[PDB]
């Protein structure tokens, strides 16, 4: 709707690059972790460009294009043993810029689109992230010549939070690991420019 | 166990569950605040009631009503960070005089102010009134009618207006700072006079981007007797 | 020609039209070039998964409470015990935390009715085993040590094993078609004023405190294997039933307690560094 | 005097850092 | 490259591009100016807002509003030197008294005046009022309604009225000098009282003789911060 | 007979009808013999070639800028470089001159959108030869000495020869559907008041300055014959595209700077010599 | 377009409508969300053996 108006020139997709699974950094869950504690959080796309999986081919189109619309899919894989137990919740907050420190509890996570991970069964969870932003496009990269009036590379936030603490048996493991994987289901890029390094 | 039968319609057909219906009934913003002709006018930032206008015991005294944050519709707007469409402002001038009081609409310019202000810090505005600059304006004539209801449009660049921030007084990227409003409504008198202001959602109005309930507190229990003395 | 107009009618002049109402008629003047032009929702509009009513928000599951269940907990022991009133969490102390969606939204209304749904998620594994009994108790409450009193009410026994979750609809069984809210309709106290009896005597109303309770008791003692944990946490979710009803808009009992700062004039109020 | 956050918990843009998990 | 798709209709259907629609919304002329019963009345020359009514820093102080020249419709009228049809004048009397204030229309007589004037320099006009000479007149009764909207006709000899001249104070051929107006509107009170005056184009109204944009100046940049502090 | 009239209705009294609007309803009283008589446009009426809208005025070509192109200008050199913002010509200095039709009319609105058209007229003859590249650059701008950065954007290369003119549509590629005007909505300063930070702090808004640039670089160096001029002028025209849009009427940023004299009373004010 | 509205009528203003009467017309404003919503007598209503008039 807004796509055709916001960009006079046509937008481009690179499915072969962007629509593949890419792992990001490992998450550690311990018995010390309490309910409502942030295990990890991601400002997207920023953190998938210039912190996590920086050498991924998914990031190649972001070098040249200045604008874009982005719909993502995030798979989470846990590996705790059968004598452990616990609950983790992953949720998404749309257009979170200067509103990360409010509506940021386990209760808010249960309200917003989310997935629930049991740490004993090792069930996989897939949360789908549409593009819900107050502008037509999100900016991909900051630059020295570009304005500082608009903060780029953030249309949403992902939170990984403890719902129920990890517990273990006598002489059992005091931690276990979760691995997130991401992919773009619909990444449309706009406004071609000279290639730059990401952040 | 049984799901039973709903009580909706039993007492009356006046259903009050619709979000839009709750947002369309008015909220007092300013209760008997002064208009002064030495200024450009009293600015009203075009945004719905929310946690942004909430009073906290100890902080600096503002012109705003203290119980805006505790209204139903403010509590609803704290759940939705996006809003699009028109708002309706009911303005009542405490007078019966024949002097015209002008209400001027300013579209989204990027600032966010409220109360009496001298635009560009001048000391004379009768020769250069904001209502006679070219912008859309409406007049109140208290002798005829001291009240008016004006509907302000969604004249902005953005798809949605941002309802609230985590910190309303934080100095961040200046263009993003102003995206919580869609413009201003400026009231200018002839002589010194008081006014009261209400706000509600228009017919053409939508909310989105559900955030869920925040962390809250209450002490209502303490200021009431129980049914057993 | 200039003929006289003999048509006339008596009228009652009002300053505003439809001022109290949320719908009906309005006399609002559009600040536009075209007086009948409106905002377009052709492309940009509300998403279909978003809640349209307060009842839709009340149908969202929210984590109310948690409790522990161990192998040391003898049979008949109360693992959980609360007055389930969606008006107030406590009658005798202050609350501060993340209130459920249905409680938050119910705090905006003076009346509520219909069944309330609960869901008990046992944070366990396959090697945990035991039985509990959930009971809805009305009017008269049971003694803590008298399990038989709880068993005589509306109950559901859950055999914990491979399945680690159980749903429970709490029936609406009261002497009135609706229940009035235990919270206040209006409270002008903003600066934590030290209360006295004269303040309470000049309150908005009288709190009709609920005696309806939901309890969870041990049926068969938890007997997990030595290799796993001896104690597990149980998450208690809550939401309004499918025929949950709300009426009588009032002052919100709950209000934000975290990161509350009032707006200032930008940029006049010392934004220019 | 809260016009900007302290530099320990912030990313240049004067907001809470993604590294600083204890903000909650 | 692609022509794309228009943004017209996306935000709202309230189109504000039509020249006639821009000219039909009001412009303040006089902001709280005195009526004195010692004079014939306050004259208003029937002509639209333009560069003719523009304030310049340093020149003699007039009763006119300073920002008339900077209104959208004034900027539009600076492009068209011909206009034909009716104008509409909204007059508000700052009073609630039962005294009638008369507004008299004078057709094109060849002069061009504004403000309070003693016609033929007499010192008495209550016995010989302009409103009771025979000309078309309408009364305002502030106790009932302090405002009125009157539509003045195109009662002139010429096909078109001249919008502007290069020099408004130049003494040239006297018949041609008066062709920038189509008449006058004269407000006469009983006792001393203030008024405010707006002007707009009528429904029956046309402009022609496109002149293109003139040489202009601006200093708007200087009185605003950028988005990077 | 004189029977009673029982008909009545509630009303909300307003002083003016359709005061803010440019169209709809009006309560205007005609100063005429016949109250419904109007001006005749049977013979005398608006000519068909005259512009009917502000967008029609924006579709008129206007000379924006000029620049020189010589045989000394090495390859990659910026012949032309500007921020193409129809709101303001400069952000950091005063303007005085003949502004284009589309800029003049855009100065009346708070918002603009759609493509902008350019036309480059080379004031040359058949014996002039060379090549330039026109580039539209968004968000990120190129270095003056780095031609490659300009080449990576939306470009059109023009081979100057027998044809001495080239058209260029500048695409609309931004993060918002419309852009707000960089000029002020309202400015009460009339007497060139010496500005301070307090004046700027109490402004109407904040100027969202554009970083979108149009540049012209040398591809092949100009190589004219010895018999003709070594340097030529290039005229840069500008107008709104076919889908150019404007919205939100405001105070005009531009105002006449030449031959401005306010009206006086004729003949009372010393016209009689 | 913005054409003039020439329609008008003479009126006699009264503060209340049907103030003395027990029936007829009323200008009462409902303190409700819906301005035309009324009390339901679907289940709870007057019993048939109850007197309807003073007679």
């Amino acid at each position: 709707g807004d796509l055709v108006i916001a960009s006079s020139e046509p937008t481009q997709q690179f499915r072969s690059l962007t629509n593949r699974w890419m792992p990001i950094n490992s998450i550690r869950v311990t018995v010390n972790g309490k309910r409502n504690d942030l295990l990890a959080q991601y400002y997207i796309p920023e953190d998938f460009l210039s912190t996590h999986a920086k050498c991924a081919p998914n990031t190649i189109p972001f070098e040249t294009y200045v604008y874009g619309k982005y719909e993502l899919e995030m798979k989470f894989v846990a590996n705790g043993n059968k004598f452990q137990c616990g609950k983790v919740i992953i949720s998404v907050k749309f257009d979170s810029y200067q509103a990360d420190n409010i509506n940021t509890g386990f209760q808010a996570a249960l309200s917003r689109p989310h997935i629930m991970l049991d740490l004993s069964t090792n069930n996989e969870g897939v949360l789908k992230i549409p593009f819900r932003y107050h502008r037509a496009f999100v900016r991909n990269q900051t630059h020295k010549t570009a304005t500082a009036g608009v903060r780029p590379g953030k249309f949403a936030s992902i939170y990984v939070q403890v719902l129920s603490p990890l517990q273990t048996g006598e002489g059992g493991a005091n931690d276990m690991f979760i691995r997130p994987f991401y992919r773009y289901t619909r990444a449309e890029f706009a406004g071609m420019s000279y290639k730059v390094p990401l952040t | 166990f049984s799901d039973g039968v709903t009580a909706m319609g039993f007492q009356s057909l006046d259903t009050q569950v619709s979000i839009k219906d709750i947002l369309r009934r008015p909220v007092l913003l300013f209760n008997h605040v002064e208009l002064d002709p030495d200024y450009t006018g009293f600015f009203i930032p075009i945004m719905p009631p929310s946690r942004m206008m909430q009073y906290k015991s100890g902080d600096k005294e503002t012109s705003f009503q203290r119980l805006i944050g505790r209204t139903p519709q403010a509590a609803i707007m704290n759940l939705f960070r996006f809003w699009r469409g028109s708002l309706r402002y009911t303005i009542i001038i405490h007078s019966t005089d024949g002097h015209p009081i002008y209400v001027t609409h300013v579209p989204h310019t990027g600032n966010r102010v409220y109360g009496l202000m001298k635009v560009n810090n001048l000391h004379e505005y009768t020769k250069v009134p904001i209502f006679g600059c070219g912008l859309t304006t409406e007049m109140i004539i208290p002798s005829v009618n001291p009240s008016i209801c004006v509907e302000v449009p969604f004249d902005t660049e953005n798809n949605w207006a941002v309802t609230f921030d985590e910190d309303a007084q934080r100095n961040y990227s200046w263009r993003d700072k102003g995206d919580t409003v869609t413009g201003h409504l400026v009231v200018t008198p002839v002589v010194s006079v008081y006014m009261s202001v209400w706000v509600e959602a228009g017919d053409d109005f939508e909310v989105s981007n559900f955030y869920g309930p925040p962390s809250v507190k209450t002490n209502d229990w303490n200021y009431a007797f129980s049914d057993e003395h | 020609d200039k003929p006289k107009d003999v048509s006339s009618i008596t009228i009652i002049p009002k300053p505003r039209l439809g001022f109290p109402h949320g719908k009906g008629k309005s006399d609002a003047v559009a600040m536009r070039v075209n007086p009948v032009a409106l905002t377009s929702f052709q492309d940009v509009s509300a998403y279909p998964d978003e809640p349209r009513t307060t009842l839709d928000i009340a149908r969202i599951w929210g984590l109310r409470s948690t409790f522990n269940w161990g192998s040391g907990d003898e049979h008949g022991k109360e693992l959980f015990n609360t007055v389930l009133d969606p008006g107030l969490r406590f009658y005798d102390q202050d609350y501060e935390g993340q209130i459920t969606p249905m409680e938050y939204v119910t705090g905006l209304y003076n009346f509520w009715s219909g069944p309330i749904e609960l869901r008990f998620d046992f944070v366990s594994n396959a090697f945990h085993t035991g039985t509990v009994i959930i009971s809805a108790e009305y009017n008269r409450s049971s003694t803590n040590t008298d399990e038989c009193q709880s068993h005589s009410t509306y109950t559901k026994t859950f055999h914990l094993g491979e399945q680690k979750s159980v749903h429970f609809t709490v029936p609406y069984i009261y002497d009135t078609v609706v229940r009035r809210n235990t919270a206040s309709a209006y409270l002008p106290v903003t600066d934590y004023d030290k209360v006295d009896n004269v303040s309470r005597a000049q309150a908005m109303g009288i709190r009709a405190e609920s005696k309806m309770r939901v309890k969870v008791r041990v049926v068969n003692v938890l007997r997990p294997v030595a290799s796993t944990t001896s104690t597990i946490e149980v998450l208690v979710y809550m939401r309004g039933g499918k025929n949950y009803a709300l009426h009588g808009l009032k002052q919100s009992t709950y209000w934000p307690s975290n990161s509350v700062v009032p707006i200032d004039s930008f940029p006049p109020d010392g934004y220019d560094p | 005097p809260h016009r900007f956050l302290p530099a320990n918990v912030s990313n240049r843009w004067n907001e809470y850092s993604s590294a600083y998990l204890p903000r909650v």
